[PDB]
């Protein structure tokens, strides 16, 4: 129940299934470029705003 | 291609870069940079299929982009103060406009899309220019305008750099796309520091470098692009595998080896500013990296995967073409801790 | 960010200022020199290794022009690096020199005459 | 400043986004391009008239040049693409991912 | 035994090993001289000796 | 001022003639009349189809030879300067790299079209 | 991902589907093992239209050779589900 | 903008329940807007009208979500009498760990939320207490 | 008894085009083994050209 | 408040800014660049720009009539895109139009910092200098400049006009 079980789900096995998960959402990008520049726009559309006004 | 026009080709990209170097006015910067695109355009296309004229498209795209933004940043600050002096930008606009820009020609996050598409799209000779040479000129320019640069947007970027870099390269079997986020990684950790010690940056620069050609040219030499294909390099040459391992582990900043250095010295530096927080989750964030570089060696040299028959006619051929500077730079990946109070000549 | 390139007086790209010649050269016989050596020697042995040759005894000459570039260019390194290190030193002392008032020499007691807070232990 | 500014800095601006969000065209884009170089010629032009910079009205001509050198790249690359795939689309170019 | 050109055959490069030795020679008396030179100066400039 | 004033008038002149060659005639439009002309019959396909252009070589070098026209043309004031060894030298610089641009894309097969 | 594990259902749904909205067929008297010719009357010129309809909805070229074997919807049912690889 | 954090931090803590609560709520619909704009900018939602669903779920949870830490935390602070106390920020970062898994309808998801989210919002208490600095000024 | 060395099926596991795969890459083909994709078909049409008679 | 002409021109010119970033069919979309460098020509002429406004006027009518050649060869399709046949198209015209008038009505019946920092208007002649003096153009001379001051400028721009015509040839090769 602790070593083989729990021990085991709460450190590694929830540290390799967040890291599994997030490499997913992360590396699965369809490569069109229209969909990135979208997301530059964004962002500098962010970095002028939450950041620009800013000091 | 005629050699001579690689050749020449070579010295433009090589010139416009040394023209940023140089260049105390903006508008040679800009110069610089035009030019180095414009010569490094025809190098990512010297083999040509599809896949090549893809990732040069997409390189001139993003590069293209950056540059507009440079310039207007530019044309800003000339605007609010009649300079052309690269010595620090007067209008904080201009200079948000400057770090996206440098950002996207860095590369960094969240501007990373295209690193590991043009990495994967070319050959290994245009891989190592693209992540080796191609990130000199912004650095240097970031480095020079560093005590204007807003932290909280250069950390961030840096942040996300590191965190995106891990994520990536935790999903790849594409080498070339492993090497891309690798870069990710490493730009992110340099522009952490630099906002506090421009040394650090060049320091991790120079380590990064090493590291970076020496894994490039054990890559052509084992004239593999996937796992699986790697994977073979055992059978045909086992010193290359090993010193693969050792250079994967060095990569990875294991003590005491030379790609724990850089790290080192940016954690304690940003300890000297009282940053505690986000040292902290770099290093927990390059644990993923390590990750990945450990089942690349798992896959490469610590096990021995199945080969195949027609190996036995590659074994009786030597390599007709060797590489000379591979045994330098490999010792310089791994064995130059012990000299790193030699940093102190870097500033 | 940027410490001492701003420095005056600075030279852009001597790598090596007449002022360092006031310093002690390292010795030859330095144990960072002896490393940069042995980084050589372990270059050619990555090189003989790497084309397939005996790796303790095929290349004499190469090994030996390997340890005779890394101890040369570790000797000038090594001259370049205590010299900023000197610089450092002495800009530090002008430094605390110049400005008294914020570097104060304040009277030291003595551990008889400070009261420090005793912690048991159990 | 002067209201000008302001409309240059909009025209630059306009010509970023409209680079920055694809439509089906790869000609398109390379269009948004060169009007952001003209916006960024325009307004430097007035800044140097403006302050009577002498020495820097030679600066937007080199700008120009290298914006002809942008404009011959984008070409040549429109060029190979629509050789590989007849047609010059953004959406063909997804051979490689993330 | 081997059947064609072999490059290395049963004699070595003459040219390119005395090039070799000539140069890490020149290295260390250059090294040597340097040596000695920072020496003396150092003690002159400080009067040591 | 006058220039505005001479260009509106021109362009006024030419819609009011375009407004009365289309407003004074008798006009008898149909579908067989409106249609496209190619000499007797109807068009295969569209005009709007990809036209293939074999000198797209050279039209890229008209690009930057154009531009090699306005580094050139300040050269008449570039001829009232002090220092004319230095203007001369650089102008014949400039002119000669065009030149030896031209030769290398004329030896390299640039300047034929496409077969 | 791309469209689902078609089956024998969805496969000869869509066919009296087609053969539904063919108008010389009647919409009630039509039945999965009806038979073109005798069943429902149908010419040989009425056939081939048929298969015509059915390589419009399934996005595959038939052959005649084929064509001319397939006489009753349920043979088109089974060769679609042959040439697509479904067991069920 | 650090506007919305100044407004939220210009409130006392364990005073005005409903305005801090609103603040939060206007933090948190923020923040989802943002994620809702990069997933629509990287994955193409299919229709305009998915898009604007998948807007709607990604703000509604995430506004929900810093509206029920936020109450919960100012009604905690105020009831207990212990302002400046890390405790209060982990009970409204386990409640918001709750909102989200409740939203999500997973058990798990909402227990690991409540975690970290409480740890989370607890380190950050913490930190104003003791002024631990994110992104530091370049002091030396 | 020797020591355990991998497989084919093993190895298979680092053969795809990307490591973890999900539903929507599965259909995610690894790339060429030269970096050269086959040909496309898409046949550039002619223009067609009515050359009198009038 | 004198007859905002240049104001007029650089409306016009956020017009066809606005006109070819809303991407039409690229015939079109030169079109709108080509109006908005002739109206930037315009404004660069009132402020005494006359060698750079007609310099750019010129440069983009020859790069725009080689982009139309390539648009004909590489960029076509059966039903070319106005600005009103597509909701897409039409709905970023608008919207950039109505942006446009929403940063002019912002900006002169009150004083605000849109992005960078705020104006008032008053037109273009404030800002003038009124110097009067000599028998040549400061522009002209500015440029001219360029063969005895700006040798560096010239080597560079010559290197990568070469390099350019190389790297086009080295880019279009094929095989
Ligand atoms: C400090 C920072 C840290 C280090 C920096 C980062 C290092 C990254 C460097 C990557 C370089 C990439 C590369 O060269 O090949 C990759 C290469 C892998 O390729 P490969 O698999 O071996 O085979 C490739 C073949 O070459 C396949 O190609 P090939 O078959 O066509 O072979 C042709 C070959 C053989 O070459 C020949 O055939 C020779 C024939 C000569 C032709 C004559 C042409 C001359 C005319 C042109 C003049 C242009 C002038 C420009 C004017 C500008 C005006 C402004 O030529 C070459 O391979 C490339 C030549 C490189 C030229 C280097 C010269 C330096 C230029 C300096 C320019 C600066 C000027 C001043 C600037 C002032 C400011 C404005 O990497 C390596 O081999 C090892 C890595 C070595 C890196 C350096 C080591 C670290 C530093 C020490
Ligand atoms: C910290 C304090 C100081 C510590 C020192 C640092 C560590 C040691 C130094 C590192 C660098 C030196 C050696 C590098 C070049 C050698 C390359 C090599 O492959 O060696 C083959 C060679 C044997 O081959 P062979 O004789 O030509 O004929 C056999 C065939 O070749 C048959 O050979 P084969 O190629 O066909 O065999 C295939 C084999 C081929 O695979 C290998 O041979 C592995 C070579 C990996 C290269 C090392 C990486 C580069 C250096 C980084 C070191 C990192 C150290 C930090 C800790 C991390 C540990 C990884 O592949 C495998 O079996 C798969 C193995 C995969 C398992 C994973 C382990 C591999 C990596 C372990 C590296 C550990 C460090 C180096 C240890 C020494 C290795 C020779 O080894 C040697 O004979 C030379 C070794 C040293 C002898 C020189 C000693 C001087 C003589 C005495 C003078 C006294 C001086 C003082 C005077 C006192 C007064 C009297
Ligand atoms: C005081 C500060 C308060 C906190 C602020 C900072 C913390 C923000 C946390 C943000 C968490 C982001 C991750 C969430 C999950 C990933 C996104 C997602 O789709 O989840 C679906 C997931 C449901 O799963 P599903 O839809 O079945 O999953 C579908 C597939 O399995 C898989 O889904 P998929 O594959 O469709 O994924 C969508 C897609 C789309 O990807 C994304 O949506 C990434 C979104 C990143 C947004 C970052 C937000 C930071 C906000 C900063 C501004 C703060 C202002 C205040 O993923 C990708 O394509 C790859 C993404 C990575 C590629 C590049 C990413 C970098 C882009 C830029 C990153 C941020 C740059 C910022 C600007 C930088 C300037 C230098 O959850 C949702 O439905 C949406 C709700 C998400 C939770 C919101 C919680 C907010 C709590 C706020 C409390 C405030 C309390 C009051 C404080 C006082
Ligand atoms: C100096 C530096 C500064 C530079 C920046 C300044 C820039 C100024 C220039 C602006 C002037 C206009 C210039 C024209 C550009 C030409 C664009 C173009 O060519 O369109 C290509 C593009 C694609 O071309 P296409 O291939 O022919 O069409 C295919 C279909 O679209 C796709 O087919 P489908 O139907 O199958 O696909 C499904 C559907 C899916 O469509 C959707 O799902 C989007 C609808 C989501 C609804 C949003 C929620 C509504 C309420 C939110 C309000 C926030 C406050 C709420 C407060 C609390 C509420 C109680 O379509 C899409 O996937 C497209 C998504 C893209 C939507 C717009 C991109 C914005 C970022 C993405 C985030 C989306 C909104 C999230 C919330 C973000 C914060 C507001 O067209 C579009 O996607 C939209 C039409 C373009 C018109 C709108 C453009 C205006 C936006 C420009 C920037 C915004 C303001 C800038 C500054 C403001 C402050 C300073
Ligand atoms: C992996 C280890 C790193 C290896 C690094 C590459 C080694 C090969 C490089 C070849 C050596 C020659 C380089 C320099 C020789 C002459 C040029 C000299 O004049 O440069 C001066 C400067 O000297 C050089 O910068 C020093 C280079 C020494 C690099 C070694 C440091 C490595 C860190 C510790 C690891 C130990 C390495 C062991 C050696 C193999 C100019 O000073 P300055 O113009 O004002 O500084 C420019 C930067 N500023 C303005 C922003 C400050
Ligand atoms: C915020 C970000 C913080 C970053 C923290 C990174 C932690 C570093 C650990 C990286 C683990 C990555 C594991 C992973 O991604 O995949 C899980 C992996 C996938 O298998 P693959 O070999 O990739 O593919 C085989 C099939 N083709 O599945 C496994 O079986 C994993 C087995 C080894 C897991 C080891 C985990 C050990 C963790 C120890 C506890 C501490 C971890 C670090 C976090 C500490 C807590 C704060
Ligand atoms: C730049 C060079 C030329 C400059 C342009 C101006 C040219 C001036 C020439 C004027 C000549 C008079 C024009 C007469 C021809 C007008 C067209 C015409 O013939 O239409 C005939 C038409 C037939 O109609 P129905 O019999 O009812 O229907 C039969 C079919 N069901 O009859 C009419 O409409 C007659 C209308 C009177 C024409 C007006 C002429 C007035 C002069 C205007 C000149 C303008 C100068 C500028
Ligand atoms: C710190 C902030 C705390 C955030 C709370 C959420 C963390 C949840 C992780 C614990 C694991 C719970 C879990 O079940 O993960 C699944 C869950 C998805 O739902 P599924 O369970 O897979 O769907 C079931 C049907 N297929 O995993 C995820 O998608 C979230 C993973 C990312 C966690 C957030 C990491 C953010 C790191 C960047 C911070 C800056
Ligand atoms: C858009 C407007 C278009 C209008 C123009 C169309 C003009 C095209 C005309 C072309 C005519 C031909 O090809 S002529 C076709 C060639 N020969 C024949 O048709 C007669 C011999 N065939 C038989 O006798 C069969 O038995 C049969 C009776 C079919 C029974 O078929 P099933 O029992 O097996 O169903």
């Amino acid at each position: 129940l602790l070593d083989l079980i729990w021990l085991e789900t709460i450190l590694p096995k929830t540290t390799s299934f967040i890291q599994m998960k997030m490499s997913i959402m992360v590396s699965n990008q369809k490569g069109l470029i229209k969909l990135y520049f979208l997301s530059f726009l964004i962002t500098i559309m962010i970095s002028m705003t939450l950041f620009n006004y800013h000091e | 291609m005629n050699p001579i026009i690689y050749t020449t080709l070579i010295m433009t990209v090589m010139s416009g870069t040394m023209l940023v170097m140089i260049s105390s006015h903006w508008l040679l910067i800009w110069i610089g940079f035009e030019m180095n695109l414009l010569a490094m355009i025809p190098v990512l296309m010297k083999n040509f299929n599809p896949r090549a004229t893809e990732a040069a498209t997409k390189y001139f795209l993003t590069q293209a982009t950056a540059s507009m933004m440079l310039m207007m940043a530019i044309i800003i600050n000339l605007l609010y103060s009649g300079q052309w002096t690269i010595t620090k930008m007067f209008n904080p606009v201009a200079m948000t406009m400057m770090t996206m820009a440098l950002a996207m020609k860095l590369g960094l996050s969240p501007f990373h899309f295209w690193v590991p598409e043009v990495t994967q799209g070319i050959s290994l000779q245009a891989g190592l220019l693209l992540l080796t040479w191609q990130k000199l000129a912004p650095l240097s320019v970031l480095c020079q305008i560093s005590q204007s640069i807003n932290p909280n947007l250069m950390l961030t970027m840096a942040m996300l750099s590191i965190l995106i870099g891990g994520w990536g390269g935790l999903n790849q079997t594409q080498l070339r796309k492993i090497m891309a986020y690798s870069s990710i990684a490493h730009m992110g950790w340099m522009t952490a520091v630099l906002p506090y010690n421009t040394t650090m940056t060049i320091l991790n620069l120079l380590i990064y470098i090493t590291m970076t050609l020496a894994m490039f040219m054990l890559l052509i030499h084992s004239s593999a692009t996937t796992t699986l294909s790697l994977s073979h390099t055992w059978n045909k040459m086992p010193v290359i595998t090993s010193l693969m391992m050792v250079t994967l582990l060095s990569m990875g900043g294991l003590p005491p080896l030379s790609g724990f250095m850089p790290k080192w010295m940016i954690i304690q530096e940003m300890t000297k500013n009282e940053s505690i927080i986000m040292p902290t989750l770099m290093a927990m964030t390059a644990l993923l990296n390590l990750y990945f570089y450990m089942r690349l060696a798992y896959s490469s040299s610590l096990t021995m995967f199945p080969s195949t028959n027609n190996m036995k006619m590659k074994w009786q051929f030597e390599h007709t073409k060797q590489m000379k500077l591979l045994p330098t730079m490999i010792v310089l990946s791994t064995l130059v801790l012990p000299m790193t109070p030699a940093l102190s000549s870097l500033n | 960010m940027t410490m001492m390139s701003g420095r005056p007086g600075r030279v852009p790209l001597q790598f090596l200022p007449n002022e360092a010649r006031s310093l002690p050269p390292p010795k030859l016989t330095d144990p960072r020199l002896v490393y940069m050596g042995f980084l050589g020697y372990c270059s050619g042995l990555i090189d003989n290794a790497i084309r397939r040759r005996p790796v303790v005894s095929a290349g004499l000459h190469r090994q030996l022009l390997y340890v005779t570039s890394f101890v040369f260019f570790g000797y000038y390194l090594l001259k370049r690096q205590d010299y900023m290190y000197a610089l450092r030193d002495h800009d530090m002392f002008a430094y605390v020199k110049s400005h008294p008032e914020d570097f104060p020499e304040k009277d030291k007691k003595t551990y008889g005459e400070i009261l420090e807070e005793f912690h048991p232990v159990r | 400043m002067p209201l000008v500014y302001m409309n240059i800095i909009m025209a630059f601006a306009i010509a970023l986004a409209g680079l920055l969000m694809y439509r089906s065209h790869l000609m398109s884009s390379l269009l948004c391009l060169e009007g952001m170089m003209l916006s960024l010629f325009i307004m430097s032009t007035l800044i140097i008239l403006n302050t009577h910079f002498t020495l820097a009205n030679m600066m937007p001509i080199i700008l120009l040049v290298f914006a002809a050198c942008e404009a011959a790249l984008g070409l040549s690359l429109l060029v190979m693409v629509s050789n590989t795939y007849g047609t010059d689309y953004v959406q063909n170019l997804n051979l490689l991912q993330c | 035994k081997f059947y064609i050109r072999e490059p290395p055959h049963g004699s070595p490069d003459w040219l390119k090993v005395g090039l070799t030795l000539g140069t890490s020679v020149f290295l260390w008396i250059y090294l040597i001289k340097q040596h000695k030179e920072d020496v003396l100066e150092y003690k002159r400039r400080n009067g040591l000796e | 001022m006058n220039i505005m004033l001479t260009l509106l008038t021109n362009v006024t002149l030419a819609s009011l003639l375009v407004l009365i060659a289309f407003w004074l005639p008798q006009l008898n439009a149909y579908s067989e009349k409106t249609s496209p002309y190619e000499c007797g019959f109807d068009p295969m396909g569209s005009a709007r189809l990809p036209f293939s252009m074999k000198f797209f070589l050279v039209a890229i070098t008209f690009l930057l030879f154009d531009l090699e026209i306005a580094l050139l043309l300040p050269l008449p004031w570039a001829s009232q300067t002090n220092n004319l060894k230095t203007m001369l030298t650089m102008a014949l610089f400039l002119l000669i790299l065009l030149a030896a641009s031209l030769a290398y894309e004329w030896t390299q097969k640039g300047l034929e079209w496409a077969e | 991902s791309d469209a689902p594990p078609l089956t024998l259902e969805a496969i000869k749904d869509r066919v009296l589907y087609v053969l539904k909205l063919y108008d010389k067929i009647d919409p009630e008297k039509l039945s999965v093992n009806s038979h073109f010719m005798k069943d429902l009357g149908l010419d040989s010129l009425d056939q081939v239209e048929i298969i015509m309809a059915m390589e419009d909805e399934f996005g595959f070229e038939i052959p005649d050779i084929d064509a001319e074997k397939l006489m009753c919807p349920q043979e088109i049912v089974d060769y679609i589900a042959d040439k697509k690889d479904v067991y069920e | 903008a650090k506007t919305l954090l100044h407004k939220y931090s210009d409130i006392p803590e364990g005073t005005e329940c409903h305005r801090k609560a609103y603040a939060s709520t206007s933090i948190g619909g923020a923040t989802g807007l943002i994620v809702s704009a990069y997933s629509i900018a990287l994955k193409p939602p299919a229709s305009f009208l998915e898009g604007v669903a998948r807007t709607g779920r990604y703000t509604f949870t995430s506004a929900a979500i810093g509206a029920i830490f936020g109450l919960t935390s100012c009604i905690s602070a105020q009831v207990r009498e212990k302002p400046d106390d890390p405790l209060n920020y982990f009970i409204g970062g386990c409640a918001g760990g709750l909102t989200l898994g409740a939203r999500t309808r997973s058990y798990g998801i909402g227990a690991a939320a409540c975690a970290y989210m409480g740890l989370t919002a607890a380190l950050v208490k913490m930190g104003q207490l003791e002024g631990w600095q994110v992104f530091a000024e370049p002091k030396v | 008894a020797r020591q355990w060395q991998p497989d084919v099926e093993w190895a298979e596991q680092f053969g795809g085009a990307v490591m973890y795969p999900t539903k929507e890459t599965a259909h995610w083909k690894p790339p060429p083994w030269n970096d050269v994709d086959p040909p496309k078909d898409t046949l550039v049409s002619n223009l067609t050209l009515n050359f009198g008679p009038q | 408040m004198t007859m905002y002409i240049a104001f007029i021109l650089s409306t016009i010119f956020v017009i066809g800014f606005v006109g070819f970033s809303s991407k039409p069919s690229p015939i079109y979309g030169g079109l709108g660049l080509i109006v908005s460098g002739g109206v930037g020509c315009g404004i660069v002429l009132n402020f005494g720009g006359s060698f750079l406004g007609l310099m750019v006027f010129l440069i983009y009518l020859g790069g725009m009539l080689v982009v139309f050649g390539y648009t004909t060869a590489m960029a076509t399709e059966m039903y070319p895109e106005v600005w009103v046949s597509n909701k897409t198209v039409f709905g970023a015209f608008v919207s950039g139009l109505m942006m446009e008038f929403c940063m002019v009505y912002y900006a002169l019946k009150e004083e605000e910092v849109e992005i960078i920092f705020k104006f008032n208007g008053l037109g273009d002649w404030v800002i003038y200098d009124t110097g009067d003096s000599g028998f040549f153009s400061e522009e002209a001379m500015g440029i001219a400049a360029l063969y005895s001051y700006g040798t560096w400028l010239v080597i560079v721009t010559g290197w990568s006009l070469l390099i350019g015509v190389v790297v086009i040839m080295e880019i279009t090769r094929g095989n």
